[PDB]
RNA sequence: CGGUCCGGCCGGGAACUCAAAGGAGACUGCCAGUGAUAAACUGGAGGAAGGUGGGGAUGACGUCAAGUCAUCAUGGCCCUUACGACCAGGGCUACACACGUGCUACAAUGGCGCAUACAAAGAGAAGCGACCUCGCGAGAGCAAGCGGACCUCAUAAAGUGCGUCGUAGUCCGGAUUGGAGUCUGCAACUCGACUCCAUGAAGUCGGAAUCGCUAGUAAUCGUGGAUCAGAAUGCCACGGUG
């Protein structure tokens, strides 16, 4: 078994990888399933944003990790091996797991 | 200016029906609680037995039919100047004023249990002396000498 | 009941004394460090400490040992 | 902000790396409610107590691009009057303003 | 008041509204007459023959009232050595913890009219 | 729909949900009343729901020579053994003196213990630190789980139930204080935080006067984090009661 954590920091970069990992998956012969999309991760905060003092000037902020995992259930080798050393939309994140 | 507005009747209560029990336990509600209220008003009669209470049809009837407010003080501008005008109570606080008068004479006083400080409070309504009786007649009184205004 | 069993200490003033004993009338041994704690051989010596400002004579007592230098010395002005 | 805060700071973070690094829970073998009131360790003591300059405090994050100490958002490096700059000018990833 | 002196009236409670008078705290009273197997509520009427006078020496489990004020002045003449900073601080009237000079410092330094 | 360590714990699945995506959906168009059957408005029908729906978000000529060299670039004026800046002391909690603004009590719709129910969102690998131990305790050891929905911080609290104290300037409620301990740090004088015995002053819900809030708004109680060796009550967020 693996699964592969494809990381980005927006939502489309991460259906534009999916669209090339899943598909090169399905072309290249492997037995696999829908991929679980995940529970988005955030980070936010709300800070002056004004040069000097003008204290009403505060706003928000936020940004979001999104992840996923692939998963293949099946022990093939030949079927996956097209997927290792693929190239995916720039800005993206690839780590082999179990 | 503008608005007309929209207004609330509020809920009546989950035991008698009666919404003026509603609008008593929320002029009683203290730091938002609310179940407490129902636990000091309307949770006894054998403290209103105690003193001038007679018969249940008057337990709560004698902050309602007992009295009639009709008049607030303060004062009013008229063409260039300002005076002390007595001004028409609307007619649906008519019926609740007299509840802050109780509540308020009951929640001030130094006697210890809340449940029967109201109960006395209640019982000294019936009697007709005092608290909340004399704050409708000083206004009534001071209306009958104040009349060239409205 | 000091902070720590141990006591945090330097003995680079008290390796003064012998000469500060035989100085005459010349003005008194300066020092800057105030955390320092007086030891009971230190008694009967004259000893100019920092106000903030300036530096003030301070005599060594029964009342000034077993303490810290800073805790018998003014640290601040309008006096 | 004088240039010595940081110039100083980085000399530092590379001398706790003899004192500190990897070596903050070293007092985990010294440290005793009583030890039976005996002495055995007193050769980490000798090293824990050699160093001055380097300390658990005296340092400020800044910004990477400023001196300026206050205003600092950590996780970028940068401050709270730059990610506004930086992030229309589109120089730092995932980050952007409106939309959403 | 038994717990006081060679009197012997005694029908009082044992925990309610004894605080702060003839050497009693404030909250070792209540857990003595547990400790001892003794109910604390009612005014006492059957504790006779000692059986409540052996714990009003120890409730009071320290020194109390007037030797009290003797352990207190145990290490308070040392503010009275007046070059020491906590003695200077003592004869001046300042206060020498958790108070500022102009907010907040009248309730130490003294009143205004 | 099957197994039934009797437990989603597994086979398995996408069903209210939850986590995700895609497609529809709203236009004064439809119907009445009003009004130059013009423009346009208030309601009604459908529908999850309108009528600048709500929330984000752009800045026409003209304003305030708006704000900032204490966050930068760069011209001018000045310095360049100095206004350079590293050490041992230290300053910035001043102060014989005037005033705001905010918090919490005075209790008994209170205080306390036991029983009793529901969280939500955050944060955290030389990290958060479970079960277990010593001590009344601060806290110090033993030693799992967890990188995000099988963990840790962390029995949600106000509330619901029951007993009890009862104006005494009170076990309420708080300034000050003696002794003994717990912790990070060159360092705990001046100049740190935390815990427990011992002591406990005021405080009657506030007078002329003045200040703010219109519905999930006022009020009320709890959770979390950033800055952060150790140390704010301030601050940015998330829920309950109403």
């Amino acid at each position: 078994r693996i699964r592969i954590r494809l990381k980005a920091f927006d939502h489309r970069l991460i259906d534009q990888a999916t669209a090339e990992i899943v598909e090169t998956a399905k072309r290249t012969g492997a037995q696999v399933r829908g991929p679980i999309p995940l529970p988005t991760r955030k980070e936010r905060f709300t800070v002056l944003i004004s040069p000097h003092v003008n204290k009403d000037a505060r706003d928000q902020y936020e940004i979001r990790t999104h992840l996923r995992l692939v998963d293949i259930v099946e022990p093939t080798e030949k079927t996956v091996d097209a997927l290792m050393r693929l190239d995916l939309a720039a800005g993206v994140d690839v780590q082999i797991s179990l | 200016r503008r608005r007309v507005i929209g207004q609330r009747k509020i809920l009546p209560d989950p035991k008698f029906g009666s919404e003026l029990l509603a609008k008593f336990v929320n002029i009683l509600m203290v730091d938002g609680k609310k179940s407490t209220a129902e636990s000091i008003v309307y949770s006894a009669l054998e403290t209103l037995a105690q003193r001038s209470g007679k018969s249940e049809l008057e337990a709560f009837e004698v902050a309602l039919e007992n009295v009639r407010p009709t008049v607030e003080v303060k004062s009013r501008r008229v063409g260039g100047s300002t005076y002390q005008v007595p001004v028409e109570v609307r007619p649906v606080r008519r019926n609740a004023l007299a509840m802050r008068w109780i509540v308020e004479a009951a929640r001030k006083r130094g006697d210890k249990s809340m449940a029967l400080r109201l109960a006395n409070e209640l019982s000294d309504a019936a009697e007709n002396k005092g608290t909340a009786v004399k704050k409708r007649e000083d206004v009534h009184r001071m209306a009958e000498a104040n009349k060239a205004f409205a | 009941r000091s902070l720590k069993k141990g006591p945090f200490i330097d003995l680079h003033l008290l390796k003064k004394v012998e000469k500060a004993v035989e100085s005459g009338d010349k003005k008194p041994l300066r020092t800057w460090s105030r955390r320092s704690t007086i030891f009971p051989n230190m008694i009967g010596l004259t000893i100019a400490v920092h106000n903030g400002r300036q530096h003030v004579p301070v005599f060594v007592t029964d009342e000034m040992v077993g303490h810290k230098l800073g805790e018998f010395a003014p640290t601040r002005t309008y006096r | 902000a004088k240039q010595s805060m940081k110039a100083r700071e980085v000399k530092r973070v590379a001398l706790a790396d003899k004192y500190f690094a990897k070596r903050a829970e070293l007092k985990a073998i010294i440290s005793d409610v009583n030890a039976s009131d005996e002495d055995r360790w007193n050769a980490v003591l000798k090293l824990q107590t050699l160093p001055r300059d380097s300390s658990p405090s005296r340092q400020r994050n800044r910004c990477r691009q400023t001196g300026r100490p206050h205003g600092f958002l950590r996780k970028f490096g940068l401050s709270r009057i730059k990610v506004r700059e930086a992030a229309m000018r589109g120089e730092i990833p995932g980050l952007k303003k409106a939309s959403w | 008041a038994r717990i006081a002196g060679i009197n012997i009236p005694d029908h009082k409670h044992a925990v309610i509204a004894l605080t702060s008078i003839y050497g009693v705290g404030k909250t070792r009273s209540k857990a003595i007459l547990a400790a001892a197997g003794i109910a604390e509520d009612v005014k006492i009427s059957e504790l006779s023959e000692g059986q409540i006078d052996t714990l009003r020496d120890e409730v009071a489990k320290f020194v109390v009232e007037g030797d009290l004020r003797r352990e207190i002045s145990m290490s308070i003449k040392r503010l009275m050595d007046l070059g020491c900073y906590r003695g200077l601080r003592h004869r001046r009237g300042l206060p020498v913890r958790g108070q500022r000079t102009k907010t907040n410092a009248r309730t130490r330094k003294g009143p205004r009219k």
